[PDB]
């Protein structure tokens, strides 16, 4: 489906391209296979991200990367990429709203859930090498607000920064007051306790 | 502003990094000295450090004042991502 | 894996005076059973068995056609 | 600093700025206009091949090591003998 | 300096010596196509090579959300205030921390360095 | 590698006619001596005339012969002696530009 | 030595199932491109880059000899896993390797040369960019350059071999039972014990 949409969206193919019209065009790779070139990378990326957020043609699992300096667009449908969900910040305000929060907190007898949150374009899956073209904010109500301007172009936001810890390190209380070897030792000894 | 002048025997990056690390080490040591000299005569950290039982003034400093700089392979934290340490920072940020 | 990969692996396999030719068409998978009868995981643990399901395939035999189902 | 200079290896690349290979058979009409006066002075008071090897030495590195163009020329003469020709400008 | 190609076989033209008219000729090894060049310099090697990246900086970097932005450096051409900036972004650079600027106004793409 | 010196000297043998002999004269000191490599009376008189022109422009032929004979004694071969005389002519030219005697 | 010192750097390619290295222009010619202009169109996208052109020039100076697809294929196939005693078989082996084992992900059909040439040119172009100090070298520890084999991929890779062995065994049994010409059976030809 990604290849079909690329063909529909005016992407010149390699065998139909003169070797002179490639210097100013951004190459397109799909699963590491060079499939063509395009001349409007910004609009192409906007359309692809919109389609992935609507969950219409491109599954939420697919990642899209634009290397602005090197003029390359890379799209991966591969299996084995590791990704985590992130909130979406449009201008400076989260797309997550109090209506979403209420519909979530009435989750029982309402059939509204995480899939219905994802389908609304509120959250998104970001793999590791798509994280290199994103600007993250650790806390919404602290980093989106007006300050002495550090960054005013945030592109995502963290759900909660404590979700960076594994199963065995999520049981340590106040791990930010500890020492890293001590946290590692507790992660080791949590698999030996008797209960 | 290119106004920094290199030190003989060092590159521009080397002299910039040396100045930054020196400033930060001075800050950490000064805060440590303040934390030490602000202790009390009943403090148990002081009891276990002065007598030589277990601990050190650097441990007291890290508990009270400042943990300090983190280094990897002897250098500051490297640029794991494309020209930045984490996705939460702008590109080319050399702040503390 | 069960939904797609085994089917793709079966399909991509090349088919193997009178002549004989074979071509595997599609697969099937029943729920796990025990042959001496569904086998529950706890029974599989207790009796030192293996919790597994049988994989069938349609194979067609031709001579130069005859269909064999659920092989 | 003098001993520091004496004890540190240095080839021509450490001091050269740029180099090029030209085709200039005319001793007088030189493709490069900069060398004109002194190359004419050299040639006026005397075969050869028409090709050239023109190199340019970086001034900062030339003056840092307290080197001299006469020293470079005599080193070239020692290294290659008189089968080369060398003509050099001054600072 | 550059590479020039024969019009018959489309191969690289090597320099060949004309020992009659004291002239430089570019000739290929596939056919007998000759030429006369205007560079008059076979080979050039600069070892400093402190190339100014303003030739190599693309104007499309202004759409990067991960780059810092400032409003104290107006664009020279269109007078736009906001202007992205970054460092050399070059390997094999012995020492450099100079900033580079790109105007963020669409279709301006002015790339300077104060 | 040391193979370079073998390659280089081969290519210079392939660069034969005999080397031209010295011929004796001249106002220059010791000008009948063939001992300076690649030297000739015409090269010595050309260097002496260059030194005389520089000294006369700054202002006598004795000083010109002294500068030529000193430089021909100190230089390794006559081609370098002439280049060093032209260098001393350029230094006298900087003295005249500075107005110095 | 003098010739190596003047050449400097050359670009070579290590094709799979081939005894030793091959210069890149040889492979490009074996793909069916003869003109240096066309090969440089495939490699150097913007010809206003004299440093890139000078960097690629010593690689093209190895094309002074080889000029045709047939001889290029011969040169490539000379170094197979088992070198042939003939020449047509060697050339066929060279074509087979360039069509089956070099860049399988681009394509394996008959008309895949026009895209294999572009991808190989991209590999060479990225190598030139790395050598010129215009892009950062990759690091193996970056986690965007990694994949994770879970149960799906692991068991699928495991199952491919077992299905191949089952096909081999049924083939052997069929041939043995058919050389007699009597008859042939299916259930008796399949060893489920293999997979299980
Ligand atoms: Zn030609
Ligand atoms: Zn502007």
């Amino acid at each position: 489906p990604i290849l079909e949409f690329l063909e529909e969206w005016s992407m010149e193919n390699l065998e139909e391209i003169s070797p002179a019209a490639i210097a100013d065009a951004t190459k397109i790779f799909v699963n590491g296979c060079w499939v063509g070139i395009h001349k409007d990378p910004e609009q192409l990326m906007n359309t692809l991200r919109k389609l992935r957020r609507q969950m219409d043609i491109i599954v939420s699992e697919v990642s899209m990367i634009r290397d602005i300096r090197e003029r390359e667009i890379r799209i991966y449908t591969d299996a084995g990429r590791i990704c985590r969900p992130l909130l979406i910040v449009e201008k400076q305000k989260l797309l997550l709203k109090k209506r979403h929060i209420d519909q979530l907190k009435e989750r029982e007898y309402n059939n509204y859930s995480w899939q219905d949150l994802v389908a609304s374009g509120v959250v998104e899956y970001i793999d590791t090498l798509e994280e290199e073209t994103v600007m993250l904010a650790m806390t919404p109500d602290d980093l989106q607000e007006k300050e002495v301007a550090y960054c005013s172009t945030y592109t995502h936001c963290e759900i909660h920064p404590s979700m960076i810890l594994g199963v065995c390190a999520s049981i340590i209380p106040f791990p930010d007051h500890n020492q890293s070897p001590r946290n590692t030792y507790q992660s080791a000894m949590g698999k030996q306790a008797m209960g | 502003n290119n106004e920094l002048e290199p030190t003989p025997g060092n590159t521009l990056r080397q002299t910039f990094e040396n100045q930054v690390n020196r400033i930060l080490n001075d800050a950490r040591d000064k805060t440590g000295s303040s934390a030490q000299k602000s202790l009390s005569e009943y403090n148990n950290f002081k009891s276990m450090v002065v007598s030589g039982a277990k601990g050190s003034k650097i441990n007291i400093s890290q508990v009270i004042a400042v943990v300090g700089q983190q280094n990897v392979e002897g250098k500051r934290i490297p640029f794991g991502f494309k020209h930045r340490t984490l996705p939460h920072f702008i590109k080319d940020d050399y702040g503390p | 894996f069960i939904q797609m990969s085994v089917q793709r692996i079966v399909e991509d396999a090349p088919p193997i005076p009178p002549r004989y030719l074979l071509k595997f068409e599609q697969i099937y998978l029943s729920k796990p059973t025990h042959w001496e009868s569904p086998m529950m995981p706890n029974e599989a643990r207790l009796r030192n068995l293996t919790y597994s399901a049988p994989l069938y395939v349609d194979i067609t035999k031709t001579v130069i056609q005859t269909q064999h189902q659920k092989t | 600093k003098d001993i520091l200079c004496r004890l540190e290896h240095t080839t021509l690349r450490k001091v050269t700025a740029n180099t090029a290979i030209y085709y200039d058979p005319n001793p007088q009409s030189t493709v490069v206009a900069e060398d004109q006066e002194w190359v004419n002075v050299y040639y006026e008071m005397p075969r050869i091949s028409p090709w050239l090897l023109r190199v340019e030495l970086d001034r900062k590195h030339m003056t840092d090591r307290k080197l001299t163009m006469e020293q470079i020329a005599e080193k070239i003469n020692a290294g290659f003998g008189d089968d080369l020709n060398c003509i050099f400008n001054d600072d | 300096v550059g590479i020039r190609f024969c019009q018959e076989c489309n191969n690289m033209l090597y320099p060949k010596e004309d020992k009659e008219n004291r002239i430089l000729l570019y000739a290929c090894r596939n056919c007998d196509y000759q030429q006369e060049a205007d560079n008059s310099c076979i080979y050039v090697n600069k070892i400093t090579h402190e190339v100014d990246e303003l030739t190599q900086i693309i104007a499309d970097v202004s759409q990067d959300p991960t780059l810092p932005r400032t409003e104290d450096h107006p664009c020279q051409k269109c007078g736009h205030k906001e202007a992205v900036f970054f460092q050399s972004h070059s390997a094999r650079a012995e020492d450099a921390m100079r900033l580079y600027y790109v105007c963020t106004a669409p279709h301006c793409g002015h790339r300077w360095t104060e | 590698k040391r193979e370079w010196n073998l390659f280089y000297q081969k290519q210079m043998q392939l660069r034969d006619p005999k080397i031209e002999e010295f011929v004796p004269p001249c106002p220059l000191k010791e000008a009948s001596s063939r001992r300076i490599p690649r030297l000739t009376v015409k090269a010595r008189e050309h260097c002496l005339r260059l030194l005389e022109e520089a000294l006369s422009s700054n202002r006598l032929r004795a000083k010109a012969v002294e500068l030529e004979h000193e430089t021909f004694r100190n230089a390794k071969v006559a081609n370098l002696y002439k280049a060093s005389v032209l260098k001393k002519v350029a230094d006298i030219h900087r003295a005249s530009k500075d107005g110095q005697p | 030595g003098a010739k190596k010192s003047a050449i400097g750097q050359r670009i070579v390619a290590t094709l799979p199932y081939i005894k030793q290295e091959v210069p890149i222009i040889i492979v490009f010619r074996a793909l069916g491109f003869v003109s240096d202009r066309d090969i440089l169109e495939h490699i150097i996208y913007d010809f206003e880059d004299p440093e890139m052109m000078e960097m690629v020039k010593p690689s093209l100076d190895e094309a002074f000899v080889i000029q045709e697809q047939n001889v290029a294929l011969n040169f490539i196939g000379s170094r197979g896993a088992k070198p042939g005693v003939t020449k047509e078989k060697r050339i066929k082996y060279a074509k087979e390797v360039l069509q089956k084992e070099m860049l399988p992900h681009v394509g394996v059909s008959d008309f895949c040369e026009t895209k294999k040439a572009y991808f190989l040119g991209y590999m060479v172009h990225r190598l030139l960019l790395a050598a010129l100090g215009r892009r950062e070298l990759d690091d193996r520890d970056h986690y965007g350059n990694k994949r994770l084999d879970l149960a799906g991929p692991l068991l699928a890779f495991l199952f491919r071999g077992m299905f191949k062995n089952l096909l081999k065994e049924v083939r052997i049994y069929a041939q043995k039972f058919i050389d007699r010409g009597k008859d042939f059976n299916l259930e008796l030809a399949i060893k489920t014990r293999i997979i299980s």
